[PDB]
């Protein structure tokens, strides 16, 4: 009450922005802030003198430069790249016939957070995460698994080690914060899509050599190893080429799981196809079976995107209805897309 | 800039933006968007700008105060001057013809290749006839210990050019400021390449009419940014054409028509034998055999000195990577 | 100034043009702008003194078997310390360049310092990490200052190390950081080649290997003496640990030929650790003194490799 | 709020205690002292001054190039401050608190004991080397499969009896701006000497210790420093390091510290690694876990799993609970997971044998 | 005057930028030549009147904030954008009647229609490209269709200094993905990487890989998660990477359109488009002026009357004759 | 530099010795002999190597030999730590070179300040290449530097990039190779002059025994031989020890003679 109208004069009139640096163990905090100006603050209010911690920012008086208050300021590229939020509307009921694959990871997506008891009733402690892979280009069908995992906890998806390869290290460090800001958001989940590290070779901008890119992946696991980190952030990882990864990534984690993605079979293509054309009204002669029955070795993306070609001409005529006379004939274009392209 | 009525924002010559109520009796007319306003001793109040101006650096000449070198000696560059022919004289002396033709005059000019150099000395040429500014400037000479001096130069460079116009400015070896870099120690240089951006910004105020000739040279085209070659910036590229039989016989005749020449001298044999490689720098090679007359006690240079100039520069065949079809 | 400024003043005020052409540290206070006295000297912290130590606490007389070649080396430090008078007769100049190398060990790390106890002149330790430079020109200015403080404190001693860290310039760009700091060595050369004043305070260099560096370094001004230190031989190998184990008790029978005969590739430093683990089982044995059956076990205990298995043969 | 109320109360005594010592700025290193009254001090504000002291400071108690407090009006000598550098990457690298003690050992007895006699056995009694010493040895060597690396450090984390030791993460040593970590490895040892013998451990020492070289062009050059720079840190006579050292790696290269370690270090030992026996303890790390069905047998599964390390076979016993909760199984029978074990070994040995023998060969 | 001339010295005055406001009524503002401050109200303009990242006049005495001014961020970005290319429009372009009959449905239906996207039941088209000769109008089509719809336009990297100018360091594509959240509908483009020269078969791969990834991670941050509509991306190439696009394209996720070679159709009118401003009589033959320029490029039409005018310039004539145009018909085609 | 007479104390070589006099001296005294023929004055000179050696001393010798006015350029400190703009200092030096004119400039190590920017990287290269741009423009004038004589020598004449490699910036091509044993016969005299011994000498003995060396390499080892021979504490030493020491010692010194052969 009166304290608010008392210390406002000590605060007053303005107060600067400092950078919290180091402490005399007597709690006289030596700071380097522009330009390299120090101070000694043992002040009684608002602290929490400990946790403000080295390597932070402070707010200093003019006379004389005592930090009377502190903030946590981001923004920054740190928090921005993790979020927000999202939970897109797709579900794990979208992909059928592979339930054998997701019912495996079902307990892996379920047991952390939801339904935790029989983890600790067994007490065997399986919090080892997951690894993913499959042909040819997959992992958005695993995003169709990941879009379902958005029903629980919180999630971030990252792509590649690219943020390290943009320049000479720089270490892992942008991965480090992304790893330890998931501790700030713990419990959470983090996934890196299709690790290209040594799978792809050349770099954008400037990078080298192999070992610094080798070790930034080696440190990626060794930080996640870790010494000694309980933090989850249940780690989801995927690459569609099992070759290039260093095989030692499996044993520390995830040890138990790397999902095998089977290519779609005849009835799986039938199970998958109608989910798309459910919304797009087919004409009388349009049939799901015969087309995909004759066609072989398709992809869920194509069998989803084969409906888009009819979404051109029928929409060029501005028609709500698909026509198989086109959908047959237009399929040649997507057939030409796979054949010649 | 002037933000609103009776006030405005200004940086000092120490480079800090301010907010001041301007002097009352003069609100606007002479203040202008871009000028240099004299600030109150104590307050830094907005009072009055310069005439403008005596400006600061260079400022121009270099012809009446020297040096100047006649271009008419070297005729091998005629086709390289064909650009500069149509791209200099009439662009400066006629802004009206560009309304009549329906085509806008480009500011694009390039140079490249050195050695053989040409370039800077070819920029000394048109200083004979066309009377305008000529500023010797590189990328690294205007580097400072303070970041704000760039517009204290380049923003002044523009306001000193167009106000003293008709005027021309050539930046010798612009390639120094095109480097891609990050670290905040170069943050000043990042600001001087933001100044390069700020001069990229405010140079387009030359459009239209009076005045500029933007003429450019680099020995390496690697790090030049796309916005430096941007449409409406460099629309015309000059490279280095290699001197050849015409240019050789021209560079053969132009050098020896001054220094003592002999009936012994037949240079048609040398439009072939040394011409199989160079190239060069022949101009200095043309002076090299002249520099071989100082070995004597000589009046007219011999033929053994002609070959000695060819045997000194250069070799070789060669090579492990060259001779392999 | 210290604030980078510059001023135009009627002549000082207090001391006069007597000295000097512009130096450092001229006393002035704020607006007074007058120079009372010029206080010597130079700079800076550990850049000033790389390492200033009393000396190594032991003498080379403990270690042996490398004698005759260091008997050649100790001349290079001692003959300018004393025996330069021998050259005053016939007009010779003392050796400047000298090199010390070979893989550990050897033991130059102890030995190259151990000779400083007999130099008696002030010693300075230079090493590759010193040649690691945050900013540019320091190492140059350091060596410019190092040989200032050398000729200033002359006679003194300076010995450098990790020459191979800056050894190669690469050749072709692009680019090396030490390629600029090679000029510190080139100035170190320019001071030992293009400049006279380096004559005093003889400097020595060392590396783990001489593999690849600027090969032009051969001269008296730049490095001259090249002494290959091989694997210590049974002469030293028996004596090295003998002087390393003279600190500790021995059951008074030890071959010392046993090791010396069976020592192959064993470094002089490994022999220091041979008596350690031999003494470590003597520790956990609760034993009063060390015996050869405990010694000879430590031979194959430290090296080599294994465990693997013993079979087929047993 | 009663914390917050008493929290704003004594600012009166803080503002009264503010005026003295508040101007102690700026932290400043000295340069030289020619005679008794005089000093010259140098700061990073660019201010360089040849100036006197406050009478509370004695001349012989102060060191050259020492960060001190000063009243910048008189430019006095207020108090010297020992610390210099570095920032929180240290406090990240520097670590504290215990956890993961001895008993987490997976049955390795004298593999850890040979390295238990090197570290905590001398640390239990530094007096032990008074009579017999001679020396506690210089260094060690560790490498093998993952199992179990850095947990022996975690074993040293909980069982550390004196001061909290410092982990070292590899990819923070390699840095831009040549010589960043070069300062660190040098200066952090004095920061470790500030902790008076408190131990250190380096991780990924093979990556950061990179060896040896190629003709051109480095690249490794600036890192060729750090290795030999650490060798200079190794070649520093003192202590060294009073912390001994403990080093875990993967491959035999890098060779230069591995051929420098016979020039300094000692005690080359090895994982542990799988054994015919210790797997029963890695299967007894699950002993008190769950409730072992009376008919579940260790030796039955232990004899079926070659080259098991500890990693997967910890989850091997765990993947019972995987299908248990999935199949509703109340507790697990050894037959349940060993069906999925012979699966999970083969299914994961189909693509990957994890050739640890090949990694270091 | 004297009072404000008395007021303004003992303090000065400056201009700040608010990066945040406080519950205590204070405001986070930088002193831009120096380190930041944090000051308080400033009782005329309240907290809710101004939002962070806005220009205010830093007061010089209490170090508070005096007045309010607008601040610019995208006018630096959009100028770096508008540096590269202008737009023009349909009328100023020609020969694309085939492909504008395609891309138009990709653009306007997400702008105008979308309530009938669900009537069909498909989401927004993720992208599009025009492959062929490099080549003319694809970048015009980019910005002009962006201007046709008035939806804002964005490009890819970007040289050196549009990067840290937004943020500090990151994957760096998220901030660009945040840019489109501020302005929608928006058009993003790959500038340029249409060429056969950047390949190198390795050294250009990784350079292109993140240029390829710049669409991928964006496609992964467009379709994969986040939201929602109105955001688009464009590609351009000739060959090679077009087949490498198939490496990125087992149908996922883009639209494939070809960029045509020039033909006499456009050659007539697109020259007539450039012929609006120039001085020329109506006695010029369109047949020979078109057909004398087979192959070449769309940039050929630029050089038609320029170098022809250059000699007419040199000649000083007001309106030209087709002979001088026929002269440059050779000139610009002499090189090939 | 002592000498002057160090002119005759460099041994070889004539067309290296004598031509550099015509390259530098005569431009100073008689520019009329340049305009008599009409030839432009060479404004600089270039050495290179290091086959053989002496690029630095022959410079150092000529400085105190040629007399007149000369100013040496120390190649090291230019980087100037913070704000490496110090290429301006070359103009700041050239300004007095236009004031004190005539004056002469030796430059050792133009190669590491000869940075290529071949494949550009990091930061410290950018300040280099920028410091080069002025050196070009200073010689690219807009100005006449003729009264200054720029002398250039370094490890190799390769990395300098072609801008320097042309005349103008590099006026002439001069270098050193392995001195001939005939010229090495003279290089030992100036080594054997300052050392006095017993009167038994065959100069060609060491010249025929010790082969393919350099002046300093010979001398220093020849003095080292005297120092190796005086290890016996006896004063005067016949060539016996030297026909052994210089022979055997330089054999060790020729082990690191490897890889000394550099491009032109």
């Amino acid at each position: 009450e009166e304290e608010r109208s008392k210390v406002d004069d000590l605060r007053g009139t303005p107060m600067s922005v400092g950078t919290l640096e180091e402490i005399i163990d007597d709690n006289h905090a030596i700071v380097s802030t522009s330009v390299g100006s120090e101070h000694y603050v043992s002040i009684l209010s608002f602290v929490d003198k400990d946790l403000l911690e080295p390597g932070c920012s402070v707010l200093l008086n003019h006379k004389v430069h005592a930090v009377i208050g502190v903030l946590m300021d981001d923004t920054d590229p740190l928090v921005t790249v993790m979020k927000v939020e999202k939970a897109p509307q797709e579900t794990y009921a979208d992909i059928g016939g592979l339930d054998n694959q997701i019912q495996e990871i079902k307990e892996s997506v379920e047991l952390p957070l939801t339904h935790p008891e029989y983890y600790e009733e067994m007490g065997i402690k399986p919090p080892k995460g997951v690894i993913l892979y499959g042909p040819p280009g997959t992992g958005k069908t695993l995003l169709a698994k990941a879009v379902a995992n958005q029903t629980s906890a919180t999630f971030l998806r990252v792509v590649g080690s690219e943020l390290i390869q943009k320049y000479l290290g720089d270490g892992p460090k942008l991965v480090r914060e992304l790893f330890r800001v998931a501790e700030e958001h713990a419990p959470s989940i983090v996934f890196i899509d299709e690790i290209d590290a040594i799978g792809t070779k050349r770099y954008d901008s400037n990078s080298g050599g192999e070992r610094e890119i080798q070790r930034t992946m080696l440190e990626l696991l060794n930080q996640l190893d870790g010494f000694d980190s309980r933090g989850d952030v249940k780690v989801i990882m995927a690459t569609n080429r099992i070759e290039t990864l260093d095989p030692a990534l499996i044993r520390p984690g995830r040890i138990d799981r790397k999902i095998e993605f089977p290519l779609p079979d005849e009835k799986t293509k039938k199970r998958i196809f109608q989910i798309h054309t459910s919304r797009m009204t087919l004409a009388d002669d349009v049939t799901l079976d015969d087309l995909i029955m004759a066609k072989d070795d398709l992809s869920g993306a194509d069998i989803k995107a084969i409906c888009t070609e009819a979404g051109l001409m029928a929409l060029r005529e501005r028609r709500m209805k698909v026509t198989n006379e086109d959908f047959k004939k237009s399929k040649e274009n997507v057939l030409y897309k796979k054949q010649e392209g | 800039e002037a933000v609103d009525q009776n006030t405005a924002i200004v940086g000092s010559t120490t480079g800090s933006n301010y907010y001041v109520r301007i002097l009352s009796t003069i609100d606007r007319e002479l203040l202008k968007p871009n000028a240099s306003v004299a600030l109150h001793k104590h307050s830094n109040a907005l009072v009055d700008v310069l005439p403008p101006e005596a400006d600061s650096s260079i400022m121009m000449l270099t012809s009446d105060q020297k040096p100047d070198v006649m271009y008419a000696d070297i005729g091998g560059m005629d086709i390289q001057k064909q650009e500069v022919r149509e791209a200099v004289e009439l662009p400066l002396t006629h802004f009206e013809l560009y309304k009549q033709i329906g085509i806008d005059p480009p500011r694009g000019v390039l140079m490249y290749g050195p050695p053989g150099c040409g370039k800077t000395m070819l920029a000394k040429a048109v200083a004979h006839h066309t009377t305008a500014a000529f500023i010797r400037v590189v990328g690294s000479e205007f580097v400072q210990k303070y970041l704000g001096e760039g517009p204290r130069m380049v923003r002044d460079v523009f306001r000193l050019a167009k106000e003293n116009a008709p005027a021309i400015i050539f930046i010798d070896e612009i390639d120094a400021i095109a480097t891609k870099r990050f670290d905040a120690q170069t943050g000043a240089d990042r600001e001087v390449q933001r100044i390069l951006l700020e001069l990229l910004n405010q140079m387009d105020g030359f459009d239209q009419n009076v005045n500029v000739k933007v003429i450019m040279a680099t020995n390496r085209a690697d790090t030049l940014d796309p916005a430096l070659l941007r449409p409406g910036r460099l629309d015309r590229k000059i490279e280095f054409p290699l001197p050849d039989r015409r240019q050789k016989r021209l560079i053969f005749s132009t050098i020896t028509s001054k220094m003592n020449l002999s009936e012994e001298v037949d240079l048609e044999d040398y439009v072939a034998r040394p011409d199989k490689i160079s190239g060069a720098d022949i101009n200095s090679i043309c002076q090299e055999s002249g520099m071989l007359a100082v070995r004597e006690n000589r009046y007219i240079v011999l033929a053994k000195d002609f070959e000695k100039a060819y045997k000194t520069v250069i070799k070789k065949d060669e090579q492990e990577h060259e001779f392999y079809k | 100034t210290s604030t980078r400024q510059t001023y135009f003043l009627p002549v000082i005020g207090l001391v006069d043009a007597e000295k000097l052409k512009p130096g450092d540290l001229v006393g002035v206070n704020k607006d007074s702008y007058l120079i009372l006295e010029t206080l010597p000297t130079e700079y800076d912290s550990r850049v000033k003194a790389m390492e200033v130590d009393e000396r190594p606490t032991e003498q080379y007389s403990d270690i042996g078997g490398l004698d005759k070649q260091i008997q050649e080396l100790v001349e290079a430090i001692v003959l300018p310390m004393n025996h330069k008078e021998k050259f005053e007769n016939l007009g010779i100049q003392p050796p400047k360049g000298v090199l010390m190398y070979g893989p550990p060990g050897t033991g130059k790390t102890l030995l190259a310092r151990a000779c400083a106890a007999q130099t008696k002149a002030t010693f300075l330790k230079l090493a590759g990490p010193q040649l690691v430079q945050m900013f540019i020109g320091d190492g140059a200015k350091l060596v410019r200052d190092a040989f200032a403080l050398a000729k200033e404190k002359a006679p003194s001693i300076i010995f450098i190390d990790e020459l191979d860290a800056i050894g190669t310039k690469r050749f072709d760009s692009e680019k090396a950081g030490d390629r600029e700091v090679q000029r510190t060595m080139l100035e170190l050369l320019n001071q030992l080649d293009g400049f006279q004043p380096n004559t005093q305070v003889k400097v020595i260099a060392a590396t783990n290997r001489v593999d690849i560096l600027d090969p032009a370094l051969l001269r008296s001004g730049r490095l001259d003496r090249k002494i290959e230190f091989p694997m210590p031989n049974e002469e030293a190998r028996a004596r090295i640990m003998q002087i390393h184990s003279r600190k500790m008790n021995v059951s008074p029978d030890v071959n010392y030929e046993e090791l010396a005969r069976c020592t192959d590739d064993f470094n002089g430093a490994q022999c220091k650790a041979v008596c350690v683990e031999a003494g470590m089982i003597a520790l956990r044995r609760g034993a009063t003194e060390l015996t050869h059956e405990d010694y000879m076990e430590g031979i194959l205990e430290v090296q080599a490799k294994k465990k693997a298995n013993l079979q087929y043969y047993a | 709020a009663p914390p917050a109320l008493w929290d704003l109360a004594a600012d009166k005594q803080t503002l009264q205690s503010e005026q003295p010592l508040q101007v102690a700025r700026c932290t400043k290193i000295i340069n030289a002292d020619s005679e008794d009254p005089k000093y010259i001090i140098n700061v990073k504000q660019f201010a360089k001054f040849v100036v006197d002291l406050s009478d509370q400071v004695a001349p012989t108690d102060i060191e050259e190039g020492m960060r001190v407090g000063v009243d910048r009006n008189k430019y006095q000598i207020h108090i010297p401050l020992p610390p210099k550098i570095d920032p929180t990457v240290t406090m990240m690298q520097v670590e504290e608190k215990p956890d993961v003690t001895y008993s987490d050992v997976g049955g390795c007895k004298e593999q850890i004991e040979k390295l238990r006699e090197v570290v905590e056995t001398p640390l239990l009694h530094p007096e032990r080397f008074v009579n017999l010493g001679i020396e506690p040895p210089k260094g060690v060597l560790l490498f093998g499969p993952p199992g179990t690396g850095k947990t022996l450090c975690a074993r040293a984390v909980a069982n550390r009896t004196d001061a909290c030791f410092i982990r070292v993460i590899g990819s923070e040593l390699v840095q831009k701006y040549v010589g960043e970590g070069a300062r660190m490895v040098r200066e952090l040892f004095e920061m470790a000497r500030t902790k008076k013998a408190c131990l250190i451990f380096f991780d990924e020492i093979d990556a950061i210790g990179g060896a040896r070289f190629d003709d051109g062009a480095g690249g490794d050059n600036e890192v060729q420093r750090t290795m030999l720079e650490l060798i200079n840190q190794l070649d520093g006579f003192d202590p060294r390091g009073n912390i001994k050292v403990l080093m875990a790696t993967n491959r035999p290269d890098t060779l230069d510290p591995a051929l420098m370690r016979p020039g300094r270090l000692d005690r080359k030992i090895e994982f542990s690694l799988p054994d015919l026996e210790g797997r029963t303890h890695i299967f007894k790390i699950h002993a008190r876990s769950m409730s072992v069905e009376r008919d579940i047998r260790f030796e039955l599964l232990a004899r079926l799993c070659p080259n098991s390390t500890g990693a997967e076979i910890r989850s091997v016993c765990t993947e019972a609970g995987m299908f248990a909760i999935r199949a509703r199984r109340k507790i697990a029978t050894e037959k349940d997971f060993l069906e999925a074990v012979n699966k999970v070994i083969k299914s994961y040995a189909k693509f990957s044998a994890t050739p640890r023998y090949m990694t270091y060969n | 005057l004297r009072e404000e001339l008395q007021l303004l010295q003992e303090q000065g005055s400056y201009v700040g930028e608010v990066v945040r406001a406080m519950d205590k009524k204070k405001v986070l503002v930088k002193v831009h030549p120096e380190g930041k401050f944090v000051v308080d109200v400033d009782k005329n303009i309240d907290i809710n009147d101004v939002t962070p990242n806005c220009r205010v006049a830093l007061r010089n005495d209490s170090y508070t904030l005096h007045k309010i001014l607008p601040n610019k961020v995208d006018p630096l970005v959009s100028l770096m954008m508008v540096e590269k290319v202008p737009d023009s429009t349909y009328e100023m372009i020609g020969g694309l009647d085939k492909q504008i009959k395609e891309i138009k449905e990709v653009i306007e239906l997400p702008v105008k229609h979308p309530e009938l996207f669900e009537a069909l039941g498909i989401a927004q088209p993720k992208g599009v490209l025009l492959y062929g000769p490099p080549g003319t109008g694809k970048t015009l089509l980019a910005r002009a269709v962006a201007h046709h719809t008035d939806c804002t336009f964005i490009r890819v990297s970007g040289s050196e200094l549009v990067q840290k100018f937004i943020g500090e360091g990151a994957r760096m594509v998220r901030e660009l993905f945040v840019m489109a959240r501020e302005h929608a509908p928006s058009i993003i483009f790959m500038d340029e990487i249409d060429s056969i020269g950047s390949s190198r078969l390795e050294g250009g791969s990784g350079g292109d890989s993140e240029v390829q990834r710049t669409m991928l991670e964006l496609l992964n941050q467009l379709d994969g998660f986040e939201a929602t509509k109105n955001i688009k991306v464009i590609m351009a190439t000739n060959r090679i990477d077009i087949l490498d696009s198939a490496l990125l394209r087992p149908g996922r996720i883009d639209r494939k359109i070809e960029f045509p070679p020039p033909n006499e159709e456009a050659r007539l009118d697109i020259l007539k488009i450039h012929s609006r401003k120039m001085n020329l009589t109506r006695g010029i033959n369109l047949r020979k002026i078109a057909e004398l320029m087979p192959g070449a490029s769309g940039a050929e039409v630029k050089g038609v009357c320029t170098e022809a005018g250059m000699y007419a310039l040199r000649e000083r004539r007001v309106h030209v004759t087709q002979e001088d145009f026929e002269m440059a018909v050779a000139k610009v085609m002499q090189k090939d | 530099d002592p000498g002057n007479v160090s002119y005759s104390e460099i041994g070889g070589l004539s067309e290296q010795i004598r031509e550099l006099r015509e390259v530098i001296e005569l431009p100073l005294t008689n520019p009329e002999l340049f305009q008599r023929v009409g030839i432009i004055p060479p404004k600089g000179c270039l050495l290179y190597g290091p086959p053989g050696t002496g690029k630095t001393l022959l410079a150092r010798a000529v400085a105190s030999q040629l007399d007149c006015n000369f100013l040496k350029v120390v190649s090291s400190s230019i980087v100037d730590k913070y704000i490496g703009e110090s290429a301006r200092l070359i103009r700041e030096m050239f300004n007095y070179a236009r004031d004190h004119q005539p004056c002469i400039i030796f430059m050792d190590e133009i190669d590491a300040i000869g940075g290529r920017r071949f494949s550009e990287g990091t930061s410290a290269d950018r300040e280099i290449q920028r410091t080069l741009m002025e050196l070009l423009n200073q010689m690219d004038g807009f100005d006449t530097l003729h009264r200054v004589k720029m002398i250039m020598a370094t490890n190799r004449p390769d990395t300098l990039d072609p801008a320097l490699l042309r005349p103008g910036r590099l006026d002439r091509k001069i270098h050193i190779d392995l001195p001939n044993e005939q010229a090495r016969l003279d290089i030992l005299k100036i080594h054997a002059g300052p050392i006095t011994k017993h009167g038994e000498i065959d100069y060609e003995a060491i010249v025929k025994l010790s082969d393919g060396f350099n002046g300093a390499d010979l001398r220093n080892v020849c003095t080292e031989a005297g120092m190796f021979a005086i290890r016996a504490d006896h004063d005067f030493v016949v060539q016996e020890d030297f026909m052994k020491a210089v022979r055997k010692v330089a054999d060790s010194k020729k082990l690191e003679s490897k890889l000394d052969y550099k491009p032109v």
